[PDB]
């Protein structure tokens, strides 16, 4: 396939692997949230690898992300990354999500596809930041 | 940024336009791309309106978000999706069929943009 | 597509704004570029307006057509010409001189455009 | 060109909207970029409006100038600055703090622009 | 003259010649319509060849085309091209009008002239389609 | 939205229109053959315009073209090059054949730039051969 | 097997096919003239396709075209809309396609330095086709 | 050109390999891309052959057409389709399921190709 | 894919040619690049063969793997290495010196490739 | 390099297939491009064959497979050497002349696997 | 000292460091396998950094990888989310970083003609890491 | 707004996150060192994101890194290359070292294109050396 | 009149002139061989200058070169030696190097125009034969 | 110090060296002619190396070459011959080919810098004269 | 297998062949010097053909060339002279020009691949020594 497509799929796969690694340090609610995020990232990878031939995520996934972002923003009032080990894992996941966002943005500029995927990745990075801060507070 | 929300007169909202604009402003501020006091929202009701050519009672809700240029398509798409979700949640009904809700995100030229505080 | 028609309060029309919007919607649908239910038209009357600097009573009619990107300049020019012809045919008079009628066709970014049906 | 001035209901102006539009039209014509009769200005008052998320009464004044393409960033910036100066001088007060006055100069596509005189 | 200008003028000449060929298979009113269209194409040809120095068609020509289009859509309710020989001639004319539209669009993109000519060619292709369907129905 | 795609679809529409014009000068068998060819060309246009997201013609269409080519080659015996248009009906088919070659060139450009339409190009080549054979058959008859 | 060579040969084949289609609406003299024109296009197609290795038309062909052109200007009052009659419309279509073939051959000449005489022949052929259409309209 | 047809021992053909090669040669010559005497075809029967990893008995028919370079993808695809149709129409059966028939068209380098007649 | 294994008549194998083909098919399927039923393998014994110019009788084993294009050099090299390892493991001996085992991976053009199932 | 010589059953050779392979290997080694033990040649007789659509014919075809990285001059010289060697070995066959052809194709060097047992 | 060489060496160093991190969560057999893999990756790093001047891995390393792949495929029922357990999540991360190193080495191979065996080794290593993660999940 | 700037900032964020993850496996002194390193990386990211408009780290930060490097070289005696990750804590620092090398490459691209961040690149190189030394010190201890 | 065509023709003319110079130091059979080689080079020059319009050498010329190469390899047994053991072999070594230069020029022409592959093969075989002839002169 | 300038000067030096080698096989008149040719080539080398700053050859040098060419054409009647009928004529054939190579280099310099048209004309006339002298020696 | 590498090796082979041709006109001492030069050129050729994988000449070769250059400069006193005062010195003049051509090729290789600086220095010193040897033969 195309070099940007392969790079974006590889980076999204790496993000999924890191999220799967980090989901073993959180509680049940956050573990379920991270598993749903992993399923969404698989859907995004499918639609990116198919070059848009296969439909990707729907808008209600981004709506769900934004609802979680608001719910965790009302619980969060400058710190170094990794106040605890669990929050450090999510900080690493957030940085890798931003890297995947950069790759998907390159794909979007090249081929005109994946704008919703890029929006999902941006909201996911915001949610990961919020979750790390929530664990630090708790 | 500037937000203009246009609703037909037959459209029924769950909350009044004031609460709708509050929710929209909170959603915009939650993105982190704007200052708190720079978000300016406004609601307009349309009295003369037609949707399509069929003789069916219809309602629609349209919002246009104007932001300064320099933000990526990911940010623009996320802002549009957030606004559309808020607006769809705010719609109670209207017309004889489903209500179409649409959001535009358009970029204003930052280089020629004039702004003053009195 | 979105069509906003701006008319001054002193402008007189052959038909009412409802019939004007019906004619505009039929003209837009005759192009074949839009779905029937996606054409949303709206009429606005301007109460505070001045045209130019001279002390002459004037009336003007302006329409802005907003469409998604990806269409050619031929299509955009044809849409503008059709809308302008319909609007000019709808004008009866107004002011102390001829009425200026103008139509804008502007493209909305399709990539960041959000749309829902409630 | 087209000038739309949007003002919140709580905004107080030194002069009435008619004199505001007269001053804006004179400022636009002073640039030499437009024909005298081509300058079409309109004033809109907003009744449903919110600025920001704080529970503080605010007022804002926004204007959008639409011109055909082919003018340089210097001309666009000068037009925006002139309009912003006129609007700021026109503002008497409003809300519990300073009034934000902003002007956008957006650029119309000349190739697809339709214009007719009835 | 430049190569896109020469190509657009040649294709418009081809369209005029094909319309003149096809106008001998239609009735009096369609023959008069096609003669008016031929005169309009010649105005378009002149303004293209002059590279914008000579004025071209006016907006009332496009208005006349749109009036005819609406009138004939009032009479027209998927078929293969050429149900009859007369409609086949107009289908060929429509395809050549599409080709001329492509050439004029290239000219417009490179030199900023001929937007009204391209709009006229688009409306002409639509009208030719409608006329072919009307002849098939009749 | 691409220039080669638009050009190829326009040329295919032109070929379909010319075939529809020429089908009114042939007998019933050839008219049915040309109508089937028009349907296949519309399927090809859909495939090209979708840029491969919509499936196009199948292999049995090309097989049908090849069977017709063999059948008509069994009835054509030429000794030297001849002027196109010995009769008006064969002249129509010669024009259709040349426009089929032009459409083949456009589809070849599309195939070189996007990797799609190899079967469409093969169909257009076989169609050019069949149109040549049909024109010669009309001249012989 | 270059792209301009293939395109020029295709357009010349188109011109030959259209001339053969239009020769069934004219009288015997014009039909014979069009047949000789088709043979000249065969020579032009061979010359262009062979990259100039095969000799093409001779100068007496262009001389023959010019003699016909003057002969027909002697009886033509030389703007009008193309296709005053169906027969003249056919020749107008042939003229436009001859101009298109001339454009393609001019391209071939610009890259490869061959086909100047072919381009001159095509230009004279377009002039003759215009004159013949006007002659048909007058008659 | 060179045509090599490879068939498994369990494959049953409607006609003998001689008539199969006659049909293939006629199909190749019908394309007009080759001289009559330049078409060289050959049929090979495979005695040791596996298809896949399952235990189900299978048969397959493969042909490789080798032509000199300089022909377009349209010609190559048409040659492959002609050969595949001719081969598929000659298969009576074999194995416990359907027979897979495949045709490759590969180009030989024309510059380094050596040929002479003894 | 197509796999042709060529062995000299004097070459001795640890297992039967059918077992070698089954092992090669398993190795090819283990790569994940091919469907199970699309892997077609065949074994050929050479009766007339020469290696080199010395007056020493030798043995060699060569395999050619033909796959459709679109795979990277990493995949092609891994397939070749897998096949070579399997073949070398299958070699028992032959001649008075070492047996040379070589594997080619060549690409078949995908656009002109024809395939039917009867 | 790999050399496959395909001959029809009705073709008559001046020398035996083994001697033809010896001559071909000597010609290939004389080029200086290959190691001595790397030259592997093989002769195949075709029992089911057809040439053209018309007459008994015989043909002799050889394919030389070499690793990539050699220029067109070397490839053409190898093809010419093989064709000359093959032509000198043809005594006749069929009722016409025997067409002898040699095709030289390049194998990809990066993906080529080679082992010695 | 070329940019692709530096990038590929850095990514291979990243892969080695991540494998060294992950080898502390596996049993003795897998730990020994991962140490052998680390030695092979160091050999690949040397041969890439030397721009092919220093010999790299041999074919018996790829054969060893393929034998392990077959052995573990014999016991793997081969869709789940990555990281069923933490130990398998570490190997999934190592697998994705191996794919990244494979991409970088493929760029090096495309530009300089070296490292095809290294790329094949990285592909087989990614397959083996996937299989090992699934084996840990099953166990 | 430039792609190299975005890539360098993202990679430096990655380095900071990985250092924050690894600082939970070391003792108090090394944890304080790593927190100071994180603060320095934040200062470097401010520098890079501003594209030189905001001042970055000072030279006494690189001097502090060099002092630590010599102090830990006084404790490290290696005879040959060793596999990364002899212990889990040292493996974490080896991962941090490799990501620091990646960030150094990104900052080198930024410097080569914009003329800024030479001191940041020197800091990243010294940080890579210090991370290697710390991993070996943990392995020895 | 392309630059590569002119360069290749000039280098082939250089090779012909050097062969004509060197043919005055060899015996009768080698002199006749060199005159035949000069005629073949002239045919190659005509073919290249015409850009393939005029036919060049035939395959039997390359076959003749290969037969001579085999005959002289039957008499040559080498280890490494320096060029120019004698003056006569030094002349042929110079001719060999200039034949390699002409081969490079003809290879450029072939890569840019698709013509002269058989000429390049002839030049390669000619360089091999010149090497063999120089070694034969040294041995004798 | 441009690459084409250095190439042209090197090729002109090579031509001078080959002419100096070949002048030891001709008679006194041709030897004097070749010495004058060498001096003219040195003037050309100075002019090209200075990149037009130093004046080169005059037109009377080309006139002298043309007079020699006419004189020797009065004595030469040819059909086609192979280069090097005699060793002395072969030396001049080699000189002629190297003069044409130098002409190619000087033509490249002229195309890229606008200097050396007279030098290129001199080299063309020199190649014609060298051909004529080789044929004259062959006839004699 | 790069074009500049092939060109440089071909030109170095040309230089070696011409030196081997010219070594048959000099005395025993110069003949031994030229044979050593040929061996050094073969080492340079191996180094360039390997693209630096195989080591080439050492610095003591360039030192030996410079010592010879100084020794022969002690015996050479020049004004301007034409190349080829005698046939023996004309041979060395041709060798010097071909050495400069090989120097240009090796300089191109060095600019494009970063290898062969010592080879280029050796070729420059070799051209200087060839000039000195030609002048020494003329004086003697």
């Amino acid at each position: 396939k195309d070099s940007p497509i392969i790079e974006a799929n590889g980076t999204l796969d790496e993000l999924t692997s890191f999220i799967g690694e980090a989901k073993h340090y959180v509680d049940e609610e956050m573990k379920g949230i991270l598993e749903e995020i992993q399923n969404d990232i698989y859907k995004i990878m499918g639609e990116i690898g198919s070059k848009g031939k296969i439909e990707g995520i729907s808008e209600e996934r981004i709506a769900w992300l934004l609802k979680l972002i608001l719910r965790y923003m009302e619980m969060v009032n400058f710190v170094l990354p990794g106040g605890t080990l669990e929050s450090a894992k999510l900080d690493v996941c957030r940085t890798i999500a931003r890297r995947a966002l950069r790759k998907v943005l390159t794909v979007t500029r090249e081929f005109g596809i994946g704008a919703e995927a890029a929006a999902y990745l941006l909201a996911l990075s915001d949610l990961l930041f919020l979750l790390a801060r929530v664990i630090e507070i708790e | 940024p500037h937000l203009v929300i246009e609703a037909t007169a037959n459209l029924r909202l769950e909350t009044s336009p004031g609460e709708l604009l509050e929710q929209a402003n909170k959603a915009l501020f939650a993105s982190g791309q704007f200052g708190e006091a720079d978000i300016k929202s406004r609601f307009v009701t349309l009295e003369a309106y037609r949707q399509g050519t069929a003789a069916v009672e219809r309602a629609y809700l349209h919002a246009c978000l104007s932001i300064l240029d320099g933000r990526d398509i990911a940010t623009r798409t996320l802002l549009g999706a957030s606004l559309c979700a808020v607006l769809a949640e705010a719609v109670a009904g209207g017309g004889e069929e489903g209500v179409q809700v649409s959001v535009e995100v358009r970029e204003m030229e930052r280089l020629s943009y004039a702004k003053r505080v009195v």
